[PDB]
């Protein structure tokens, strides 16, 4: 490794740098609360009349279990666009808070409903932020809601006076003004209806019937988690290099246990380098502290290619006797752990005598090919 | 009737949900200003009722020390009207029965020499839970409680912070520091701009909050002890 | 009764000389006096890893640190040469002596009092008691956690001690002559009288004035512990070096909170959150403001070592110079004629004390 | 300054200014250390002496004319003529309008001309004295004596050719 | 600012915010390497003074 990191066959003597090492996780870990009951997606996808496209029946979906496979029960899925998260991975998730909302469009427009996309349905009937994340799907309902006279219950907006805010219901049978004429309701010439009615005929094609719309709208950010996906808990091990999961923190540490004085509405903890440092158990609502996992540089000691192939290794602040990552098979070489305060040497004995220095290492300490 | 006096250094709130010890950090946030004009309200009917009602901005502080229930209520919304969505809280002994039911009167006392929402028509969200307004009594009236709220509402939710202070003895808004745990984030998506109180027959601080930046200090128990603003004065 | 008042800079007392003709002004009377001075030496030796702090822990991250070339091949090549150079600093320094010195046992030297300076057996640490005053008027777990190291010295504060107590042992029986070649023995008395013949003062002098001088010598040596301890910020310059390198540290890893224009500051969340075909997007502006955040890091960090650099040559001059001889240089051992110095050992850097002669009482006269 | 040069005015500007840590919290704290030791080299440089001393009102060095470098009061700038001459060799609004500030020294020059007034005039009436203690007066052959003796030359040399190393004097400086 | 609408507008401000930020940064490195050596030189004019 020392031949290979500077491009030579023979390295003088000296100390040298190589590479670094981690301790490894052992087993992953995921904890969530007792909540079991299952979220009202059924009947959101499944009901009996959607409401117009300039009125959406926007619902929030409080704490419950969310499986996203039932709504997999709809075969088509014209459309499953998901724009802040991919959708493989929305079921090992967590989301503050959602919401739904529901309503009926035709074909040729169901690709305006996308983030910075202009138009009619897009700008007079509903916007979406530019910044938005969460998820739309769409399935065909033509055969099941159509009649042969027609429905003329949905409308569409039509005409506005100004753009349209995101996120804005805007119901009001206000008549347009055109023209020069002040109308005061009188909804003839240059004051026209702004809404506009739709006829569905199973008679029509691809692109001129009705599709049934949904969109999903998500929150992520550091809050008492809600809706979270359906998967399994687990146990609690302690004083272990592991990898947990608890409620959307994720990462590795060791998971010891801790003597902070959390306040009953506090949930997270921090420290000056606004890292994760403590946290509460959703289950026990104990307190864990989090340390991070053993790391640090190596070091070869060589005397010189030209005098030997001997070596000795120089973990850089480890403690010996727990960790040693204990691939080359140098580890724990019996009778040549030595625990200096630089590191770990491994391969050199520590004799009680003094010489000049040769290869200096820290705190001092001097090593060398002095024979016996 | 309306009094004038100085709000003093008061009407600090924890404005996140994370644990900090020995830090100083700052933050921007709607906060009010150190020193700023609030002012004292009063009415009495016990010789309909002697208040309009007042507007609502950018959150409320509201503070209070009265003797057991007298005041009890809130109303917030947009004209207080049957055409538009309101909001209502009532705290009696056991609980709390808040809810965003339509009304536009929910009061006909008439004090002899409860009539709560006469007209509800399509009611709303409900979070019925255990009463706000609760004391404790040392069998001696030496020390008034004083209660301390601050109601406000930002991208949806409906935040109400709270706290009960037994310190004060005699004394309006009192030299000292405490600071509001939070006690209600609830979710309305309804709109608010005007702000109205209850009272119960058989004392009343209005404050106003603004953009601001503090810088607060942390002890080693997580409790917020000290925090200074950086636009009242140069030194600070 | 106070306010804030403005006013304009003075320069000081306005004197006047009384030149003529024929009229010299003679001093009958000196007074030994005591200055110091403090540098500092080195700095604090550190290593960065670019893998776990630009991608940490993530391979997915790591694979896109490749297409830049080779940026962290020269980093930890800057970084080793400002170590190396750190640890270079103390040896030039320090050791200017081949051996090593032990103090006489009957401690008497002509009636100077020097247990100010001398170890001090009593406490395990083997310090002056000066040395103690200074090692007691000059968060840290976190930036271990982030893959920024912290290297300690190959020198340990306890040989450090034996190099200043083998050259102040030296410096008070043998003079002069042990920096040249091998130590050679003289009583101090005479040793006195040899720098008072170097500032032209006749040796006789000293020999009938010694009590007198010791006095003064110890008096002098007795108050600079007080004004030490007493100065509200004396060692202001070796604490400007640690407050700057903790702020380097402390902004740097303040660093790993910013979006740069980004969804998140977590590798975490965008690997989880995210599929990879189109994560390589955020993972990009993360990688580049990290580069240049550490970038500017490292570029602060040499300009910063050029400067104790040259800091350094100078106390080594200084200690080759006020030290191991008498210097002739006017104003560079300190005001006033220059008789000897002492060297004390501090964090991160050295203190002299300069021993110097001064005029007392002028009288006038009529010369031709 | 920053958000001046940046973003010139503009608060939609300032706030996209965020999302790059803190890029000119540094750059505000590297310029006051560059003026803060601006302002401390010239003190290092010029305030060597403790005290301020006045040139003699009557002016006779043994014969040595130092009009050259004494200051002239007929001018009120007080400046020697040789500082008239060096002061004599050696778009600045437009820079001042982009959050650009050029910030004046914390010594003007006038007191400066002190600092090196009183210098000169030490030197030439105290020998070197003053720079360890007080100061101590001499005539000024005999300073030039002293200084001779200094570099291997016997004193008796100056006071047997002692009109001629004035005119050469006078003539060098000239 | 005025030519556009701010949805789309935070592009080209973006690269107008680089640009200047390397090119300040640039003056100030070039600052603090040209001030060494002016404190080199005063030190030097201090020791001869
Ligand atoms: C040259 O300067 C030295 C230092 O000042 C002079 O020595 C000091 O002389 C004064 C005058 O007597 C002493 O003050 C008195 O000393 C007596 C001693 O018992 C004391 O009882 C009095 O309360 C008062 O302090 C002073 O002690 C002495 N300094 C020392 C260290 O002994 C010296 O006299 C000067 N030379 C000439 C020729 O005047
Ligand atoms: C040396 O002699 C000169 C001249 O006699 C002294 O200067 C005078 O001192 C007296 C007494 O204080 C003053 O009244 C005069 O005004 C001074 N003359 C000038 C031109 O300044 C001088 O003080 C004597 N030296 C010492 C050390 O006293
Ligand atoms: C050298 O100075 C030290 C400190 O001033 C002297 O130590 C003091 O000695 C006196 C008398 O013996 C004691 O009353 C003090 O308590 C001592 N102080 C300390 C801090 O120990 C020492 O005696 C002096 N040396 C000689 C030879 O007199
Ligand atoms: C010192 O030198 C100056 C300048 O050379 C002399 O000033 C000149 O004096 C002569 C005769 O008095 C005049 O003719 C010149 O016009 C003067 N020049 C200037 C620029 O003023 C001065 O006289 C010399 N000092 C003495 C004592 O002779
Ligand atoms: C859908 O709902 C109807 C009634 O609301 C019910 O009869 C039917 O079984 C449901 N089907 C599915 C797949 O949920
Ligand atoms: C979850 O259920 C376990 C089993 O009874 C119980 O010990 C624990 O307190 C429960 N936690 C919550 C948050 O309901
Ligand atoms: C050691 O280096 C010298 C340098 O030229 C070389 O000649 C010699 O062969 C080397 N030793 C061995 C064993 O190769
Ligand atoms: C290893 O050393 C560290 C510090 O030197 C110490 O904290 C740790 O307890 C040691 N390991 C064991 C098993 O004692
Ligand atoms: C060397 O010193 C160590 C530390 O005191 C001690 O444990 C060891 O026994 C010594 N070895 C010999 C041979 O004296
Ligand atoms: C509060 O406002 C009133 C009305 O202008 C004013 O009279 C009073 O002085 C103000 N309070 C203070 C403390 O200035
Ligand atoms: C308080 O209100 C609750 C909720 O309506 C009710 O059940 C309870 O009886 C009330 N108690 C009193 C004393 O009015
Ligand atoms: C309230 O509900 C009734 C019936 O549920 C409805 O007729 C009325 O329009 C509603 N009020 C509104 C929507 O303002
Ligand atoms: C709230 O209602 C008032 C009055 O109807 C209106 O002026 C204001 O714009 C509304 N605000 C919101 C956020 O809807
Ligand atoms: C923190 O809480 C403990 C527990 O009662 C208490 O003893 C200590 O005084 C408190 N310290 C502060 C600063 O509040
Ligand atoms: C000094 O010498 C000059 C030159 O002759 C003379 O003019 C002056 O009067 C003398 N002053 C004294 C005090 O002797």
């Amino acid at each position: 490794e020392t031949k290979c990191t500077l491009k030579s066959f023979t390295v003088e003597k000296g100390i040298y740098q190589t590479s670094n090492f981690r301790v490894q996780p052992t087993e992953s870990i995921v904890r969530f609360p007792n909540i079991t009951n299952l979220c009202p997606f059924h009947e959101v996808f499944n009901a009996t009349r959607f409401a117009s496209v300039y009125a959406w029946n926007r619902k929030r979906i409080s704490n419950c279990v969310a499986d996203y496979s039932v709504l997999y029960n709809f075969a088509p899925f014209f459309a499953f666009k998901c724009y802040g998260v991919s959708p493989t991975k929305l079921n090992d998730l967590c989301f503050t808070n959602v919401y739904a909302d529901s309503f009926v469009i035709r074909g040729n427009e169901v690709s305006q409903i996308a983030p910075g996309q202009t138009g009619n349905i897009a700008d007079y009937n509903y916007k979406l932020p530019d910044d938005f994340t969460g998820c739309v799907i769409a399935w065909n309902s033509n055969k099941l809601d159509s009649k042969v006279s027609g429905n003329y219950n949905y409308l569409y907006r039509l005409f506005r006076k100004s753009k349209l805010k995101p996120f804005e219901r805007d119901i009001s049978t206000e008549i347009y003004q055109a023209g020069n004429k002040p109308c005061n309701g009188v909804a003839g010439f240059n004051c026209y209806f702004p809404l506009q009615s739709y006829g569905f005929r199973p008679t029509y094609g691809v692109g001129h019937q009705p599709y049934r719309v949904v969109v999903l709208s998500f929150e992520l950010l550091h809050a008492p988690a809600t809706v979270c996906g359906p998967k399994k808990s687990t146990n609690l091990v302690k004083n272990k290099c592991v990898n947990f999961n608890f409620n959307g923190l994720t990462g590795t540490g060791v998971l010891t246990e801790s003597n902070k004085k959390f306040l009953p509405f506090q949930q997270f903890g921090r420290d000056i380098a606004d890292t994760t440092d403590a946290v509460r158990d959703p289950q026990t609502l104990e307190i864990l502290d989090i340390t991070p996992c053993s790391f640090g540089g190596v070091s070869v000691i060589t005397p010189g290619t030209n005098t030997s192939n001997q070596v000795a290794v120089l973990y850089q602040g480890v403690n010996c006797t727990e960790v040693p990552v204990a691939t080359w098979r140098v580890y724990s070489t019996g009778s040549n752990v030595f625990q200096t305060r630089a590191g770990c040497l491994i391969g050199a004995e520590y004799v009680n005598n003094s010489y000049e220095c040769d290869i200096p290492i820290g705190a001092g300490i001097c090593a060398s090919y002095q024979t016996q | 009737t309306q009094s004038y006096t100085n709000s003093f250094t008061r009407g600090v709130y924890y404005p996140d949900k994370v644990f900090r010890s020995s830090v100083l950090h700052s933050t921007q946030d709607l906060f009010l200003p150190f020193f700023s004009n609030v002012t004292w309200f009063h009415a009495i009917h016990v010789s309909r009722f002697d208040n309009p009602v007042l507007p609502f901005n950018d959150g409320v502080y509201f503070a209070s020390t009265e003797k057991s229930n007298i005041i009890r209520g809130w109303i917030f919304g947009t004209t207080l009207d049957s055409k538009t969505q309101s909001l209502l809280i009532v705290n009696n002994a056991t609980n709390v029965v808040i809810k965003v039911c339509e009304f536009q009167f929910c009061n006909d006392p008439f004090l002899d020499v409860l009539r709560v929402y006469s007209s509800a028509n399509n009611c709303t969200f409900e979070y019925v839970s255990q009463p706000f307004l609760m004391d404790l009594e040392g069998k001696q009236g030496n020390f008034k409680n004083l209660r301390e709220f601050v109601f406000k509402n930002i991208d949806g939710y409906f935040k109400i912070y709270s706290k009960h202070t037994p310190v004060n003895l005699g004394r309006d808004l009192p030299q000292g520091f405490s600071a509001l745990e939070p006690l209600v984030d609830l979710p309305i998506g309804i709109n608010i701009t005007r702000f109205q109180t209850l009272l119960a027959l058989h004392a009343y601080y209005v404050g106003y909050l603004q953009p601001r930046t503090f810088l607060l200090k942390y002890n080693e128990n997580g409790t917020i002890t000290d925090a200074v603003d950086c636009a009242l004065d140069p030194l600070s | 009764s106070q306010s804030i008042i403005a006013y304009t800079m003075s320069l000081g007392a306005e004197n006047s000389v009384a030149y003529s003709n024929n009229s010299i002004a003679i001093p009958t009377n000196f007074t030994i006096s005591v200055t110091t001075e403090i540098l500092p030496v080195s700095m604090t030796k550190t290593s960065v890893d670019c893998t776990m702090y630009i991608c940490g822990d993530s391979t997915e991250c790591s694979n896109l640190l490749l297409q830049y070339g080779s940026f962290c091949t020269q980093l930890k090549r800057a970084l080793t040469g400002i170590a190396v150079e750190q640890d270079k600093n103390t040896q030039e320094v320090f050791a200017q002596v081949k051996q090593i010195y032990k103090t006489p046992p009957i401690k008497y030297f002509g009636g100077f009092n020097f247990s100010q300076i001398l170890p001090d057996p009593s406490k395990p640490s083997k310090r002056s008691p000066i040395e103690d005053l200074l090692f007691n008027k000059v968060l840290i777990c976190a930036q271990k956690f982030n893959g920024l190291t912290v290297l300690p010295p190959l020198l340990t504060d306890e040989m450090i001690a034996q190099y200043t107590s083998a050259l102040l042992a030296g410096t008070i029986t043998s003079g002069w002559t042990f920096g040249a070649g091998p130590a050679l023995q003289i009583p101090f008395p005479m040793q006195m009288a040899y720098r008072f013949n170097g500032i032209g003062v006749t040796q006789n002098v000293l020999y009938e004035n010694q009590k007198l001088i010791a006095n003064q010598f110890n008096s002098a040596i007795g108050k600079i512990q007080d004004s030490l301890s007493s100065t509200p910020s004396a060692l202001g310059k070796l604490q400007d070096v640690v407050n700057h390198n903790a702020q380097a540290l402390n902004t740097l890893v303040k660093q790993l909170s910013s979006k740069f224009g980004a969804i998140s500051s977590v590798l975490n969340d965008i690997l989880s959150r995210l599929d990879p075909p189109e994560a390589e997007v955020q993972i990009d502006r993360l990688i580049t403001g990290r580069l240049q955040s550490l970038q500017t890091y490292v570029t602060q960090q040499l300009i910063r070592a050029a400067e104790i650099r040259a800091s350094a040559n100078l106390a080594a001059t200084k200690m080759s110079e006020c030290v191991l001889g008498q210097s002739k240089r006017v104003d560079f051992c300190g005001k006033g004629y220059h008789l000897m110095s002492f060297p004390q050992s501090a964090p991160h850097g050295v203190v002299f004390l300069h021993v110097t002669y001064v005029p007392a009482q002028e009288k006038n006269f009529t010369t031709a």
